[PDB]
Parts: C-alpha cells; sequence; structure tokens
RNA sequence: CGAAGGUGUGCUGUGAGGCAUGCUGGAGGUAUCAGAAGUGCGAAUGCUGACAUAAGUAACGAUAAAGCGGGUGAAAAGCCCGCUCGCCGGAAGACCAAGGGUUCCUGUCCAACGUUAAUCGGGGCAGGGUGAGUCGACCCCUAAGGCGAGGCCGAAAGGCG
RNA sequence: UAAGGUGAUAUGAACCGUUAUAACCGGCGAUUUCCGAAUGGGGAAACCCAGUGUGUUUCGACACACUAUCAUUAACUGAAUCCAUAGGUUAAUGAGGCGAACCGGGGGAACUGAAACAUCUAAGUACCCCGAGGAAAAGAAAUCAACCGAGAUUCCCCCAGUAGCGGCGAGCGAACGGGGAGCAGCCCAGAGCCUGAAUCAGUGUGUGUGUUAGUGGAAGCGUCUGGAAAGGCGCGCGAUACAGGGUGACAGCCCCGUACACAAAAAUGCACAUGCUGUGAGCUCGAUGAGUAGGGCGGGACACGUGGUAUCCUGUCUGAAUAUGGGGGGACCAUCCUCCAAGGCUAAAUACUCCUGACUGACCGAUAGUGAACCAGUACCGUGAGGGAAAGGCGAAAAGAAC
C-alpha cells in the first residue's frame, strides 16, 4: 500500500487523501469516543495511510 | 485552500454527561469537544458540513486539566475545549 | 504543571 | 540468527526435568522459551468479576532459558548443536556430528 | 572614546610613584582635540578627533593620504 | 504583622521574568549559568 | 555432606591476637613469603542515621455554650434531620480586586492527614462542573518611568538620549 | 537482517507478519507546532496585533510568501547654495547567538608572607571584557658569540637555587652553552625579456584505505551430591578462539561472544594519478619600509625594585643618517666582530577534552564513588542570584499466596 498509489496523478492523490480524512478518520474517531468501535487498530492504520499520501504529495508537487 | 481538511480536524469527540443530556432535550443544543484553538467560525462550519445540520450560535469554553497524584508521582491532564452548539428547530443528532 | 493564564474576571459589583 | 525457532522439537539439558522432550511455542526477547509439560507452575489465579472467572489454581507454563534447551536431532537420539551455512543463497540451519540440514 | 583617529593612540594605564615608592594606578590620556581640516580634493571641511602628534603627522604627510588610510581602516570619518 | 513577601504576579514577572534577564548581559549570564546546572525552571514563569 | 558475615562455647600466647566448634547464614574465601596503604576511634559543645530520658508529664490554640430525640453505622458529645439554648449582626453577613489554582458539586473509602473519635472534611480515588457583540482582559490613547534607529560620550563591558 | 513484532513503568484489548514492503538496524530524503540570536511591530518567553504581494466555496472569509538591525557593494533618487555632498529607497553578500578547557589581547585585586608594616611579596594570580582557531601565539636576525664560530620559531632535560636583583630583608631568579623532539622557507614596496613556467586554492573523474548496517566462527558425555550443577569422580575433543558476559552453585566444548576470514546500493575523511578555473615560473637592472631610530619628562616589561644600568614598549614634547649609511656587542669612548629596524605570510614538534568508540586500574562498592547507581539537580528552602537532600538488593523463575 506504498507503491500502488505512487504512479497516480496529483488529482487522484488529493481525492484519496480527502476521503481518507473524511471517512475512516473522522467517522472512526466519533465511533471510538462513543464506545461503538471495537477494532481500535483501524485508527492507527488510517493515520499512517494519511501520512503516506502526504509524503507523496510533497515529492510530487514543487520539488 | 485547506479549509475542508481543517473542518475535518477541529471536531474531536462528543461530550456525554448529565448536563449534556439535559441541554439536548431542553435547549436542543449539542455539546462536543473541539481542538485547542477551534475558533467559533470553524466549529460552526464543521458542524454544518460534517453533521449536515443547521446551527444558530456556538459558545465555547476551555477546561483546565486536573492535577492527579498517580502512584508516587504528580501529573496533570491536558486542557481541552468544549463547545455548546445550538441547533435550530430542525435537529438530526 | 504550571498554569500561565491568570486573566482577570471581574463580576460587576 | 536464532538457533531455536517457533516450530522446533527440543530437549532440556538442565533444569527441574532434564532430558524431557517438547516443542517450543514462543520465544521471549530476554532469551526465554515456552514448552509444553516441562516447567509447570500452579499459579493461584484470583477471581475477577469481569467476563472471565477462572478461579482455582491454573497449571501454567513457565518460560525457560533458551540455553537450557537444545534442538533434538531426532535421528541419533540425542541433543545436538546448530550451525548456519549458505545454500543457494539462503541461510539454513544444520546439525553437527554428521551434520544434516534441518 | 579617547582614541586618536590618525595614530590610534588610546589611554594607557600606569602607576604613579611617590617618594616612598607607593604605587597607585593611574591612566595616561592622549592629547586629543577636535580639529577641522580643509580638503581640496572634496572641497569641504572634515572634523577629526586627532591628537597633537597626529596633527603633526597630518602636516608632514598629506591630508589626502591620511584620509585614504582612514578609509582603508574601515572606520567612517 | 505585615510580612516581607507580598505576592504580585506583575511585579514578579517584570523583575525576575525571562525577558527581564535577557535585557542585560548579567541576566543573560544568569540564564547561562542555570542552563549549565541543568535547572528545570530557568526563571519564574507565570 | 556449607564460604564471608552474625551469635555462643572451649582451648591457646607476657600482649595486640590466634585456633577448633554448636546454631543462623547462604556463596564466596585464602595459607606461606613479599609489596602498597583512604591501615586500627571514646572524647574534638565532631558529622549522619537510629533509639532512650524527662513522661504517659505539659499541652490539645481566645471562657460565643450547649441540651435532648430520631436516623445512618461495627462503633455517635463532634456527621445528617428535628426541637430548644447561646454568639456575631459597619460582621464572625453578602460582594469583589490582589493572591491562591480545582480547595467547587456528586459517588465512594477512613490507611496517613484533622492536636481526640469520626460514618464526617478544604483528606484519598473516580466522575462532573467555568457558555458573553454589551463584564473584564485584549484593543485605541497617554502619566511617572523603561527601552531606544541614527547621535553624543566612554579602556572593553557600557552610560545618556 | 528477519520469525517474530506494535518503546518502558505495565499487565491487557485490538492487530500486523512468518520467504518476504511485520518489526528492528544503517545511508540518503520528507514533515519538522510555539518560545528562544528570534529577525514584521510589541510583550509579563512559549502570547497579542499587523502591512504588502500572490490564488480561492455566501461580500462573508480563507492559504502561502515577504517585511529586524548593522557592515560592504551596485542602482535610482536627493537638501541647506549652481554643481556637489549629507540623507532616503531598492537588490545582493556577510555577521548576530550558544559552547567545558586550552590560546592572544584590553583591565586588574585583596587576603597572605615579611613572625608588625608602607618598598617588596602574594601576582600579572583570582575575576571582568574582547577576538579567533582546532590548536593559538611566535617565527625567518637591525640575533648570539667571541674575535673560534652557530645560523627561523616553539616544546622537554641540563646549565642552576649558579650569575645577579632585593627595607641586599622576606623572597625573586636568568643567560651563554650543551643534549633531544621537529625542521621550511618566502612575498610586496618595479620595470624589461621570456609568459601556465613549478608550487598553491576551488570544482569533476579513477585507484587504495577508513567510518556509518552486518555475515560465518571450532569442540562433552556417563555416574555421585543436590531445589538446580557449570562442582566431585571417570573417560574424550577443539584451540591463529580458556579475553569477557549470561545460563537454577565454579563452563575452552549450553548460549552471546572471542582469534580468524569476509561484507556496502548510498553518503563520507585521508593519500595518490588525471581535467578545468584563478593568482602565479626563470634571468638582467634598480629599489630596499620618517615623524620612524635616537633624545628630554612620566611610567611599564625584561631575573634586573633607578641603581654605575645596557636592551624593549609606551602617554607627552622633540627628532636624524639612509648605505662612502645605520643597529648591537650590559654606563661610556676608541678599535674590531656581527647584523640590516621602522611591511607582511608560513604546517612540524606544543596546550586542553563539552563529545564519540575500545581498552585498562594493588581506584570506590551505597554515610564510599560525581550533589545524583532508585524518571537529581528532583523534592525542598530563598523575592532573587543561589543553596540543595534522603532513597539500591524477594526469588533461579511471580511460581507475588486459589480457598
Amino acid at each position: 500500500m506504498k507503491a500502488k498509489e505512487l504512479r497516480e496523478k496529483s488529482v487522484e492523490e488529493l481525492n484519496t487523501e480527502l476521503l481518507n480524512l473524511l471517512r475512516e478518520q473522522f467517522n472512526l474517531r466519533m465511533q471510538a469516543a462513543s464506545g461503538q468501535l471495537q477494532q481500535s487498530h483501524l485508527l492507527k492504520q488510517v493515520r499512517r495511510d494519511v501520512a503516506r499520501v502526504k509524503t507523496l504529495l510533497n515529492e510530487k508537487a514543487g520539488a | 485552500m485547506i479549509r475542508e481538511e481543517r473542518l475535518l480536524k477541529v471536531l474531536r469527540a462528543p461530550h456525554v454527561s448529565e448536563k449534556a443530556s439535559t441541554a439536548m432535550e431542553k435547549s436542543n443544543t449539542i455539546v462536543l469537544k473541539v481542538a485547542k484553538d477551534a475558533t467559533k467560525a470553524e466549529i460552526k462550519a464543521a458542524v454544518q458540513k460534517l453533521f449536515e445540520v443547521e446551527v444558530e450560535v456556538v459558545n465555547t469554553l476551555v477546561v483546565k486539566g486536573k492535577v492527579k497524584r498517580h502512584g508516587q508521582r504528580i501529573g496533570r491532564r491536558s486542557d481541552w475545549k468544549k463547545a455548546y452548539v445550538t441547533l435550530k428547530e430542525g435537529q438530526n443528532l | 504543571r504550571p498554569v500561565y493564564i491568570p486573566r482577570p474576571r471581574p463580576p460587576h459589583p | 540468527a536464532a538457533k531455536i525457532r517457533r516450530d522446533d522439537e527440543v530437549i532440556v539439558l538442565t533444569g527441574k526435568d532434564k532430558g524431557k522432550r517438547g516443542k517450543v511455542k514462543n520465544v521471549l526477547s530476554s532469551g526465554k522459551v515456552i514448552v509444553e509439560g516441562i516447567n509447570l507452575v500452579k499459579k493461584h489465579q484470583k477471581p475477577v468479576p469481569a467476563l472471565n472467572q477462572p478461579g482455582g489454581i491454573v497449571e501454567k507454563e513457565a518460560a525457560i532459558q533458551v540455553s537450557n534447551v537444545a534442538i533434538f536431532n531426532a535421528a541419533t537420539g540425542k541433543a545436538d548443536r546448530v550451525g548456519f551455512r549458505f545454500e543457494d543463497g539462503k541461510k539454513v540451519r544444520f546439525f553437527k556430528s554428521n551434520s544434516e540440514t534441518i | 572614546s579617547r582614541v586618536c583617529q590618525v595614530t590610534g593612540k588610546r589611554p594607557v594605564t600606569g602607576n604613579n610613584r611617590s617618594h616612598a615608592l607607593n604605587a597607585t594606578k593611574r591612566r595616561f590620556l592622549p592629547n586629543l582635540h577636535s580639529h577641522r581640516f580643509w580638503v581640496e580634493s572634496e572641497k569641504r571641511f572634515v572634523t577629526l578627533r586627532v591628537s597633537a602628534k597626529g596633527m603633526r603627522v597630518i602636516d608632514k604627510k598629506g591630508i589626502d593620504t591620511v584620509l585614504a588610510e582612514l578609509r582603508a581602516r574601515g572606520e567612517k570619518y | 504583622m505585615k510580612r516581607t513577601f507580598q505576592p504580585s504576579v506583575l511585579k514578579r514577572n517584570r523583575s525576575h521574568g525571562f525577558r527581564a534577564r535577557m535585557a542585560t548581559k548579567n541576566g543573560r549570564q544568569v540564564l547561562a549559568r542555570r542552563r549549565a546546572k541543568g535547572r528545570a525552571r530557568l526563571t519564574v514563569s507565570k
């Protein structure tokens, strides 16, 4: 899940980041606070995924 | 433009308590946790978009973390900000 | 530990 | 470069029951391994009102130093050491004293 | 400070000895004065805090030469 | 019996505060000494 | 099949000491001959820790004051409720600023803390609680005063403005 | 590298991975909030308030970038007066702050000693300030010597508690010369002939070596005591590996290591060869450092306290010759000998360790050793600078005592 998205264009990279932030990051957080989340390992996994996308954007845009 | 992602990070979690429950059933207002800065405008926009509800006004306050005496050591909790959001006649959550 | 916000809150007399 | 692995049948050289055979289940970062029916401890498990109520006395497995267990040859009927050699570009373990690959 | 702008003379500490050879710290000060020198190259007066020895130096050499050395020194005059 | 210490946050900060020390070189040496000693509190912080 | 250390006993040398051993101890010790010393403590109103004495003595912090019934509890003079009594009332009431920094409220516990007991508490643990266009800060303006581009002065630091 | 992992107190819950993108280690990258030289302005440090320029969902409002001071350079503007200068704006370059000691320079004590005390000593010490480096400073004779000779500076052992200085008291204390470590000499004050002509500094390439991850690494069994043996007893094997650490009592042969032999995609220091850039070889002639040397006055430094006092530096006032000239050779003069000041550059031997790795100890073993073996410069005390503790040990394994 690192080189799969390396070759995509910047437009899709921004799109996938938005849905990563939108869903599975905000929704998971609300679920965990309310106590309805039992698989807490998704939170860390989603956070790392967001970091991966941002790393690609910087090495794509500008430099 | 990072307004969309900003709105996705200001909200942290809902607040559950007796005061929260009575406020919801009586004043039709939701109390929830927000980021440390979380200006009133950002909270208002975030609730309108993420929760797809109409809001009237937002009141915010900062809660100071308590000092706890854990084991042989003294510690302090982190300050957090809670906001009261007053929904209009139409409420969803 | 250290609190740094001794802001004034004067209730109207 | 660990001589004792997840799935190995080993024997005990020194301890409460030397010469007893078994199979390792896990290895700890502190050079300790867990085997079946070798080092049994009658732990007094307290009762808890949570979902689990074991109570009574539980016969648990106690970890033993990896140095006290040697992989069994299974052919010569005795304990034997482990060495590493490179074959077809891969590092593999082998016995000694007529060494064969594992 | 009491520093000549030409020769660089600055106050120097020393002792003063009485008849009984008692030694007390003193300070020797250069004979500084403020003087206006006329420069024909630039056609105006330049004020320098120069010592009496420095004024003799200016007379012996040219005012233009001294100014050039001051400029090379890197201090505005 | 009025005692010597009469607390006042404004006077304490303006007298022994971090910015007061940095104003003069002597205060800067005070901070330098306390950094060397490893003190957790460099100065009286509000 | 038991080292050092600890604790008794019995022998031994004119002495500081040595030897053997009972019990505890639990893994180190060291002959002889030489070598080097942070090499020997009863005192220094010695230093640190521990423990005695006075002694179960003085004291328990304003002489405004308590009494009873019921409740809870293992236990009630002190906690809760009720009825009386007494005290302050330009305060011992109600508000702030400064200063404290959760001491606020609820549930629960009584080890330590409370100069006594304690079910009680400003004590322990957990949870909850601080909502502003109009209050204040922030912000605009300035006093004493501070800092101070250039500048003046000063061995350097720096002083004054 | 890998069959294990998601740092610790500290278990749990929910999961990843097991033949390769789980985790871990190393190189090179990305992100890097706010305070702090803090640098857009301000400020009670981690806060408040802006201007301009770039792009965008309801005008709403957002995102990014820039905007300190000083020095130098260039451009454009620009007074009192024509010109001009001062001044102003803009752009580029450099600096700012911190850091244990060592180095150079600018200032500079007192206690104390002299059995008092003032010269003197302590002492150019403590301390304050400035500047730079990995070292710094000094350094190629206007030096010594003795009329015999050596040839930059620096450091160590002698000379030597010697000669001298000294209320000739207390004390201070050389040089010449000798033995060692290490050695390197140059450039400008200027023209001509010849002009990459050696040596240097900065950027590419290639070899070797080293650092930043690592890999393999020999050889033991049976009985006795025992909670457990690595111990006793008996018989074996390895050693270019019995250095260490761990393992239920003391292990060369159980484990990690050790001697030994190997390893680098990428980044790097060192020594060479090969390219580019910039100053620059060699010969002839000439020149060869002036408010300086020296002197008067007042001080300081040389072991040398003004004494018969040479030599050097300087505050003040004066002031040559310039190579047929000048300096020194311890008052001074003559004769001889030696050198050529008033302009600069220069590694080596030398000093120290905030920090990194390995190794060692007739060093300590918890009132010792760093104040700190235990999240200590903490708790605590003080307005503040500052001061500053106590506290280690279950067991082989929690098997930490169900009932």
